[PDB]
């Protein structure tokens, strides 16, 4: 298990695993707001 | 009594084995480069279960026939092998519990019966120790994989003498190998005739000319 | 050393001793090598247990009372779209609060054994059990049962593991029932009763 | 082929 | 002799490996200190000869990579089947194929790409394919969605059944060495058993289920209206109805009276006038033979017994005028480098996929496929890439073999050495045919050229001024036009239609097939493949012969496969590894290619695909200016690249915009592959150090110290680059054009 966790600690798998949630994190951003050109909050 | 012995076959097969007649020209249980599941030991072991299994198949599926042909049976239970409901497509018949039923429960018993068995094949004497309900005294084993023996499995003492033992394993072996054939020309003959393999004995012994191999291929 | 374990015949791993609660050597995958992870599959598997154990009580009486004509409590799968006096979401948040303080306790504790035990507003107030996941005390252990001698009290946690275990299998199997046959579960039984032979899964 | 199509529009 | 020999547990599968990195080499198992240590752990990852000098795990390391490899394939395979059956519109397709685009992928909603759904047709959006599956699953007999369905289950189980068995044969049996060395078993089970096995059960399988299916699918039937396939082995009235020498059973075949299956066993050849394909009697009696053919040849080597032949006598013992002794020490060498066996396979599997490629646009197999353009051409286009880079890394392995594993002590080979001893003149009479053929074949274009644009439209090498004419071409077609009334009494009509004579085949309004004439244009650029070819070859030859020495460097062995050179001194020795050779041959191998489907598509554009009306008129789709306007390069430049790009560029805001996109994403690929190329490492160190001052000045330096990348890893880079926008610039284009237009 400790090997286990260390292969899963190296760079492409953390890398890869880091980048996939920031792209489902902008796509579900996009896809509950659908399109904006400016920032109208304030 | 050697059969198609080889010079290669001859150096391994030293005759301390039932039905040891020295007949092997693939070479398959040769001693050295043996791994996985190709090992003598096994062969043999797997040799035995499988003419144990042939002659209750072999029995079992000729029984029936010949018992609702005789009249001793009723006739809407007297069935060919295959309309059993094993094929559906080549039949079907109607039981207490749906086909799938049944297979779960046969599943769960052999799975019960067959993983104790191949535990004790890979731990001889493990399987008589832990509590069973007090039966696992009389599964401890001979130490011998192929003949657990034992009061479960031997209950009328038979083969007390070694040479009565030698003789009935060659016994066993034998109609073993000839129960495995019995099976494979029931397999040949149902996908041939389309009929079970009593009337094809009748219909043989009625006119041996008119009925045989060529004349269902005709020419 | 010598228990009877879930293969019989076969090695147990060397992790599983056999000193803890309700042991049967059952671990293929090794997902319990390290310590630490010993001591968090302990925790989870405990709590899992009992909040299992729990969940099958409450699902399985109500419907079955409902079988008879004593009460008439809805299904418990169409409970929560059931109206009540308040929104389900100031519900949500009241509960998350309540059970948070107390996640947060035990949280607390399984970090640091000793370090929750006393009560902060009345300081006179104190919990007496000393394992994790114990905790013990009056509020938890009124009866006092919980003290005794090693062999009564690790035959006790082995009988609470395996209630515990049979709870899970049952509310997973009560869930799979209903979305699968869309009907109480006591009523799968009962059919099931009547004509064992094809009233099954495949039906 | 209709149901097809949908099945991406499902959400 | 022959046996099983295998190694019980050689390795315990355990994930402490996995933990550290780079433990196949001990230099990189030390530590990273810079960053080209990173650029290494990938660059020797299948470099299992230099891990070790066994020849057991090497064997043993092939073996498994082939086994996930297979599986690999296994689970691509049944992607493309489920998508077929789930989102598809394959059932609108079946019943009218002439009308309906297929398409299997369907694009989601989430920033605006819906408007890539495209209505291919039968009520259903989505992005074309054209990749002819449907055409295969149509002549397979395949009429439903639930037998799709169950065939991705079976690939996907198959996938994993591959992953166990590559498992257990590398970490608990593992075959021994002698297993491996045992080439007469090997050859003779991949003769009989996979190849005669095989056709022999896909023409029981053709005989059985596709043709009967299919004969109800031309009938005019519905597709939901046919019997199952399993009704037709079961009831044998339905394929007594249909065909009545079934009625007869197996009797004939037993009986030697083969005439009595001439029903559904022909000979005809041609073209199918319903579907414009091969008939599928013919393939069915052509699987036959085949499986007949295999099955006897596969019983040629001695193996455990007394028959048989053996390869080392038939080697040694052959005697000829121009050999002699010759080939004596060649069992050894092709038995024990692995590197010589990868040549050559290689060599014969790429120049097996051009003949494919050739063979499959001439004759199509399929129903609905000669019809279908976009298909045809991109199937000839991914096919010939597939042969030329095949080919290609044919000559690298050779170089290979050559470098690391030739010592003439041990084994030694008299042509081998024969070969070697005379290399200069090899390359200088190759050297002088490259030069003549390319001086010849590129000035006609030029003087074209020039004469057109001085108004002198007498004095060209064209059609109308001075001929030169393809005689031999024309004579050959000639002879196979003529051959099926004499030559073949067998068979009915012409092997392929594309011999001059004959008559027209087309298929619902469009043209599927009709000879195809020749001219200057095809003469001049048949000379031009020529010299592209022998430029190539003289390149990788080269690269191969001059590999161990040369009188430049006389020790280039020493200095190993791959170095980038040996210093500023003798006036300069950039490149002169084997594999700067290969490097410099995959250019002109990429050019051969490019021209060579350029050809074909104008070709096939110009004179054969086009229209046809009731009347019987044909309207091909360019007019046919082919013949006039490819003797120059402007001809070149303006009537094809110019006029066929409209497609591609004015797709924005269509349902095509992304063939657009790529098409300028991979100018932009293509404009950057030229920074890796022309540059060099020495400028690129230098700004690195600037930046790293920069760098440290803030306390964010690293501990792995930031290099500029090897000279051979620029070159690497450079060429995949180019390479990459290349082809994707005419994938793009062609794609867009033909879907456009087609
Ligand atoms: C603790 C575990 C817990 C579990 C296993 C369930 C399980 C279930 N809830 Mg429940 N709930 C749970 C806690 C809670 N629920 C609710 C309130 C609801 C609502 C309001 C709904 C469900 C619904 C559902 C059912 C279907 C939901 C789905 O998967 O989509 C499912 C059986 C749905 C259902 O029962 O009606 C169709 C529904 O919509 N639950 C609350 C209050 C916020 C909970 C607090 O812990
Ligand atoms: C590459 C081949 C090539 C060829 C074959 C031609 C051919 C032709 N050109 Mg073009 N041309 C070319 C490229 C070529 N051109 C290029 C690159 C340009 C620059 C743009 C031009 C520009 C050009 C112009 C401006 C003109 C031509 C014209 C002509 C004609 C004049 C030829 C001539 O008189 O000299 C032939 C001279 C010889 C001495 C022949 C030598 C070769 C002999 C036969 C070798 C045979 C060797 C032997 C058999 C080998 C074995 C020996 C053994 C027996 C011992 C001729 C038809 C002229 C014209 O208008 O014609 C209509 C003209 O005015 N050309
Ligand atoms: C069902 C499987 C089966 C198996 C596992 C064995 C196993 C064995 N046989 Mg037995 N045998 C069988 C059936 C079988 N036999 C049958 C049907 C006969 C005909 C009566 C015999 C007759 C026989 C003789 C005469 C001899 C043996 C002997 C042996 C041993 C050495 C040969 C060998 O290893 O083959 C193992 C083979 C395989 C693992 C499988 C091969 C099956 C092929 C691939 C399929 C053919 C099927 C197709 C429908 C035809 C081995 C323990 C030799 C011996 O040592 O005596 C004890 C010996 O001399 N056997
Ligand atoms: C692709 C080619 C391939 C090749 C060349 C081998 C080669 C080998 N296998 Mg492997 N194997 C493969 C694929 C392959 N395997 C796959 C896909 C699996 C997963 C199922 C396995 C699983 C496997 C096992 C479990 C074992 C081997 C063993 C062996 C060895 C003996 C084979 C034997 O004698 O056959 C004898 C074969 C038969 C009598 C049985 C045939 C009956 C099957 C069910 C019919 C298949 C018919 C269809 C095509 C040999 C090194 C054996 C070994 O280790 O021996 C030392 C062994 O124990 N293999
Ligand atoms: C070896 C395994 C074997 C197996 C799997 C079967 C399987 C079967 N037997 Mg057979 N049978 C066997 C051996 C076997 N038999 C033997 C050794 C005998 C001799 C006593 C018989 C004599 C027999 C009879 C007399 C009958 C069956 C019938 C049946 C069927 C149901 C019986 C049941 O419920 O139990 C089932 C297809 C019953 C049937 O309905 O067949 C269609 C039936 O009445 N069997
Ligand atoms: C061989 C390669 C292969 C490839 C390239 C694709 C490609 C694709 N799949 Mg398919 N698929 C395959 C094999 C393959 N599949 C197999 C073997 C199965 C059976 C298990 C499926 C079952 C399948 C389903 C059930 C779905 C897709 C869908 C998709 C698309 C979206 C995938 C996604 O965004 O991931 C999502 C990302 C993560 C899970 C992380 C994409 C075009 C999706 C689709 O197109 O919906 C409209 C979808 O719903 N695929
Ligand atoms: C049939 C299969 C085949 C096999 C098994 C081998 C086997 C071998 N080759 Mg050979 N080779 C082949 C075909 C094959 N080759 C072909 C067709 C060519 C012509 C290009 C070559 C040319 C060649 C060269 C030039 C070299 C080898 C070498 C090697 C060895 C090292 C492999 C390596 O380290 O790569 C490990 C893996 C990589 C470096 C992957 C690189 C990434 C590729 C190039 C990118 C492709 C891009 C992708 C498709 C685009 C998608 C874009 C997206 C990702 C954004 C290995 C034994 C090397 C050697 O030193 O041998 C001892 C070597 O120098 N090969
Ligand atoms: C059109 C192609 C091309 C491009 C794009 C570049 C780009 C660049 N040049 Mg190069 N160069 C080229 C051709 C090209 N060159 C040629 C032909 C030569 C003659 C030999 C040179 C010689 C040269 C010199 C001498 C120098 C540069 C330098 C630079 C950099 C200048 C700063 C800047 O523009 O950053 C803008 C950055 C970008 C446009 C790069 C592209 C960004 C990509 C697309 C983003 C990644 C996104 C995406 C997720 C990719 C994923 C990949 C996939 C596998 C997953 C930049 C990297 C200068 C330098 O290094 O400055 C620091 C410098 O010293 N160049
Ligand atoms: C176990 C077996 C069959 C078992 C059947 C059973 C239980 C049937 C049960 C049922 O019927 C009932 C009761 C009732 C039905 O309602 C249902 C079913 C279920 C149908 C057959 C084995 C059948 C086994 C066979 C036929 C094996 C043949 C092997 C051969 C010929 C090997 C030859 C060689 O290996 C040698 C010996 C030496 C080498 O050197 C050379 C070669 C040539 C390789
Ligand atoms: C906590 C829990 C678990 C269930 C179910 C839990 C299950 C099924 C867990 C299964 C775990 C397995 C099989 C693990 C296996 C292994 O890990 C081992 C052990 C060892 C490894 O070596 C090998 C592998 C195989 C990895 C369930 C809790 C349920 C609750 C509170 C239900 C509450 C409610 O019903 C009420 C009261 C009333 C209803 O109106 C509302 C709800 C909300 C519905
Ligand atoms: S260092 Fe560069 S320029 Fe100098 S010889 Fe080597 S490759 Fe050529």
């Amino acid at each position: 298990m400790r090997d286990l966790k260390t292969y899963l600690s190296v760079a492409p798998v953390i890398s890869t695993l880091w980048f996939a949630a920031l792209a489902g994190l902008l796509i579900e951003i996009n896809r509950l707001f659908p399109d904006a050109l400016i920032f109208p909050f304030f | 009594p050697l059969w198609f012995a080889s010079s290669q076959s001859l150096s391994y097969l030293d005759g301390s084995l039932p039905g040891d007649y020295g007949f092997d020209p693939l070479g398959l249980s040769d001693p050295e480069g043996t791994g996985g599941f190709i090992e003598p030991r096994w062969l043999a072991y797997g040799e035995i279960i499988h003419g144990r299994f042939a002659m209750l198949g072999a029995a079992g599926a000729i029984a029936p026939e010949i018992l609702g042909k005789a009249g001793l049976i009723p006739a809407e239970t007297a069935l060919p092998w295959f309309q059993t409901g094993v094929i559906p497509p080549a039949g079907t018949y109607t039981y207490w519990a749906d086909n799938y039923t049944l297979f779960v429960l046969e599943m769960a018993l052999m799975g019960f019966a067959e993983h104790r068995r191949l535990q004790d094949w890979y731990n001889p004497g493990s399987m008589g120790k832990q509590y069973f309900l007090g039966l696992e005294k009389g599964l401890a084993g001979s130490g011998n994989p192929a003949y657990p023996g034992g009061p479960f499995f031997n209950p009328l003492g038979f083969g007390k003498d070694e040479k009565s033992l030698k003789e009935l394993k060659l016994k066993e072996v034998k109609n073993g190998r000839l129960a495995m054939l019995a099976i494979l020309g029931y397999f040949i003959q149902g996908l041939v005739t389309g009929v079970g393999p009593y009337q094809n004995l009748l219909d043989h012994l009625a006119d041996p000319v008119n009925n045989n191999v060529l004349t269902s291929l005709k020419f | 050393p010598d228990r009877p374990i879930w293969f019989p015949g076969s090695t147990p791993p060397e992790w599983l001793d056999g000193s803890l609660p309700g042991d049967f050597g059952f671990d293929p995958l090794g997902l319990s090598s390290d310590p630490d992870s010993l001591k968090w599959n302990v925790q989870a598997e405990i709590v899992h247990c009992r909040w299992a154990m729990l969940g099958a009580a409450g699902i399985f009486i109500p419907e079955f009372l409902t079988k008879i004509g004593i009460l008439n409590t809805p299904s418990w799968y169409t409970a929560g779209e059931q109206e009540y006096f308040t929104d389900k979401t100031t519900l949500f948040v009241v509960e998350l609060i309540l059970i948070g303080w107390a996640e947060g306790r035990r949280w607390a504790d399984i970090i640091k054994p000793g370090s929750v035990n006393t009560d902060p507003v009345f300081p006179n107030n104190k919990l007496t059990g000393t394992d994790v996941g114990y905790p013990g005390g009056l509020w938890f252990d009124p009866l006092g049962w919980g003290s005794g001698s090693p062999a009564k009290l690790k035959e006790l946690r082995t009988k609470e593991i395996k209630n515990g275990r049979l709870a899970m299998l049952a509310v997973m199997g009560a869930w799979f029932q209903h979305i699968y046959t869309g009907t109480g579960p006591i009523d799968n039984l009962f059919a099931h009763l009547a004509d064992p032979g094809h009233a099954t899964i495949f039906a | 082929s209709g149901a097809n199509f949908a099945r991406a529009f499902t959400v | 002799e022959v046996k099983i020999l295998v190694d019980r547990d050689p390795i315990k599968t355990s994930f402490e490996e996995w933990a550290k990195p780079g433990h196949f080499s001990r230099t990189i198992a030390k530590g990273p200190d810079t960053t080209t240590w990173i650029w290494n752990l990938h660059a020797d990852a299948h470099d299992f000869d230099s891990h070790t000098s066994d020849l057991e795990e090497i064997s043993r390391k092939v073996f498994s990579a082939h086994f996930g490899q297979l599986s690999i394939i296994f689970l691509w395979l049944s992607g493309m089947y489920f998508h077929g059956a789930r989102f598809s519109n394959y059932e609108a397709w079946l019943s009218d194929p002439t009308h309906i685009g297929p398409s299997a992928q369907v694009v989601w909603s989430i920033v605006g790409q819906e408007i890539l759904n495209g209505d291919v047709g039968g009520g259903f959006r989505g992005i074309q394919i054209t990749s002819g599956f449907f055409q295969i699953w149509r002549a397979s007999g395949i009429t439903s969605e639930l037998q799709l369905y169950c065939t991705a289950i079976g690939g996907l189980v198959f996938a994993a059944l591959m992953l166990f068995a590559g498992w257990f044969h590398y970490h608990k049996a593992a075959p021994k060495l002698a297993w491996f060395q045992d080439v007469e078993s090997m050859l003779n089970h991949h003769l009989a058993g996979l190849l005669g096995l095989g056709s022999l059960s896909w023409a029981g399988h053709q005989v059985h289920v596709s043709l009967p299916i299919n004969q109800f699918l031309n009938a005019g039937v519905d597709p939901k209206e046919i019997p199952l396939p399993h009704e037709f082995i079961l009831n044998r009235d339905l394929l007594a109805q249909l065909y009545p020498s079934f009625a007869e059973g197996a009797t004939p075949f037993f009986t030697l009276n083969w005439s009595k299956y001439a029903e559904f066993l022909t000979f005809r050849g041609g073209l199918d006038p319903v579907t414009g394909g091969l008939w599928l009697t013919d393939i069915a009696h052509h699987h036959l033979a085949i499986a007949i053919l295999f099955l006897i040849a596969g019983h040629m080597y001695r193996t455990n017994w007394g028959i048989g032949h053996g390869i080392k006598d038939i080697l040694e013992a052959h005697k000829g005028p121009f050999t002699g002794q010759g080939h004596k020490g060649l069992y050894e060498i092709l038995t024990t480098s692995w590197h010589a066996q990868l040549s050559i396979n290689l060599a014969m599997l790429g120049s097996l996929t051009i003949v494919v490629a050739h063979h499959m646009y001439s004759m199509p197999p399929y129903p609905y496929l000669a019809t279908d353009y976009g298909t045809q051409l991109s199937l000839f286009t991914h096919h010939m890439w597939i042969g030329g880079f095949l080919i290609v890394g044919a000559a690298a392995h050779a170089a290979i073999f050559m470098v690391r594993d030739y010592d003439p002590t041990t084994r030694y080979n008299d042509l081998l050495d024969r070969v070697l001893r005379h290399r200069d003149a090899i390359i200088s009479h190759l050297n002088w045919v490259c030069i003549f053929l390319g001086f010849h074949s590129f000035g006609l274009y030029i003087h074209n050229d020039t004469m057109s644009a001085l108004g002198r439209p007498q004095d060209m090498f064209s059609d109308t001024a001075i001929q030169l004419q393809p005689v031999f071409a024309q004579w050959i077609q000639n002879t196979h036009a003529l051959a099926p009334g004499t030559t073949a009494p067998g068979a009915t009509t012409s092997t392929s239609l594309t011999w001059g004579g004959g008559d027209l085949v087309a298929v619902g309004g469009k043209v599927a097939l009709l000879p195809i004439p020749l001219g200057t244009a095809d003469f001049l650029v048949h000379h031009i493949h020529a010299f592209t070819i022998h430029v190539t070859v003289l390149i990788l030859l080269k690269g191969v012969l001059f590999a161990r020495s040369s009188r430049l460097i006389p020790d280039k062995a020493n200095l190993g496969f791959r170095f980038p050179c040996d210093g500023p001194g003798r006036g300069g020795t950039c490149q002169v590894s084997a594999w700067d050779h290969v490097f410099l041959g995959l250019f002109w191998m990429y050019n051969a290619i490019s021209v060579v489907i350029f050809h074909f598509s104008w070709k096939m554009q110009s004179d054969v695909w086009g229209s046809i009306s009731d009347q019987g008129v044909v309207t091909h789709i360019t007019g046919g200016n082919f013949a006039q306007s490819s003797i120059t390069i402007n001809g070149w430049l303006r009537d094809f690249l110019w006029a066929q790009a409209s497609q591609v560029i004015q797709s924005y805001g269509s349902s095509l915009s992304a063939y657009g996109l790529f098409f300028l994403g991979a100018h932009f690929v293509w404009a950057f592959s030229l920074m890796f190329l022309f540059s060099g490492r020495g400028y690129w160190q230098e700004l690195i150090e600037s930046i790293v001052w920069a760098h440290n000045k803030l306390k964010v330096a690293p501990a792995t110290q930031p290099r500029a990348l090897s000279i051979v890893q620029g070159r690497a880079v450079g060429v995949t680059h180019y390479l990459l926008g290349g082809i994707a610039t005419t994938w793009a284009f062609f794609l867009a054009r033909i879907i456009a237009v087609g």
